[PDB]
């Protein structure tokens, strides 16, 4: 499979999440995703085919994971936006007020702005701290997906949101959305990963 | 807010 940020992958033939970003760790290929998506050694599939396994994760507390891929996989410096792509150029952290988009398998590519940093989410499992909040909307299944600026700077991976009964927060005004993502920089240094860019 |  071609590994592009935003695309669907399954975990142990049951939950779905979205790919965050292609990365490497020496000769190993992988992608970063959300911690709550799978446990260590869970099998990841893209399109019915095994692409890799969860190599490490931290959830709750933080919400981060990276999946190590087999070498057959093609890592690409790209995030899906409909039939188009946004090139990943780097990982400069954007400030509050900055515009940002996110990509996932449930709501596709959505944009909004960053509204606050260092938010705590109190999920059923425990708190996750240090999250950035944006008001771009998202839905169940978008976990793990890319948050990136149009400029191509990788911000983080989708963690959670104030979901409504329709499975997303896209039908409430931007003002009432709390879409939270895990920052990329701590995940990259914690696992010693380098982002694939183009 | 819930995971995702």
């Amino acid at each position: 499979a071609n590994i592009v940020g935003g695309i669907e992958y399954s975990i142990n033939n049951a939950s779905l999440c979205s790919v965050g970003f292609s990365v490497t760790r020496g000769a190993t290929k992988g992608f970063v995703t959300a911690g709550h998506c799978g446990t260590v050694n869970a099998t990841a599939r893209i399109g019915g085919a095994v692409v890799g396994t969860f190599a490490a994760r931290v959830f709750p507390g933080n919400d981060r994971a990276w999946v190590s891929l087999t070498s057959a996989q093609t890592l690409l410096p790209r995030v899906a936006n409909g039939s188009s792509f946004v090139t990943v150029r780097g990982s400069t952290e954007a400030a509050v007020g900055a515009a940002v988009c996110r990509s996932g398998r449930t709501t596709g590519y959505q944009c909004g702005t960053i509204t606050a940093k260092n938010v705590t989410a109190n999920y059923a499992e425990g708190a996750v701290r240090g999250l950035t909040q944006g008001n771009a909307c998202a839905g169940r299944g978008d976990s793990g997906g890319s948050w990136i600026t149009s400029a191509g700077q990788a911000q983080g991976v989708m963690s959670g949101l104030n979901v409504q009964s329709n499975g997303n927060n896209c039908g409430i005004p931007a003002s009432q959305r709390s879409s939270l993502f895990e920052r990329l920089q701590p995940i990259l240094s914690q696992y010693g990963l380098s982002l694939v860019t183009g | 807010a819930a995971p995702l």
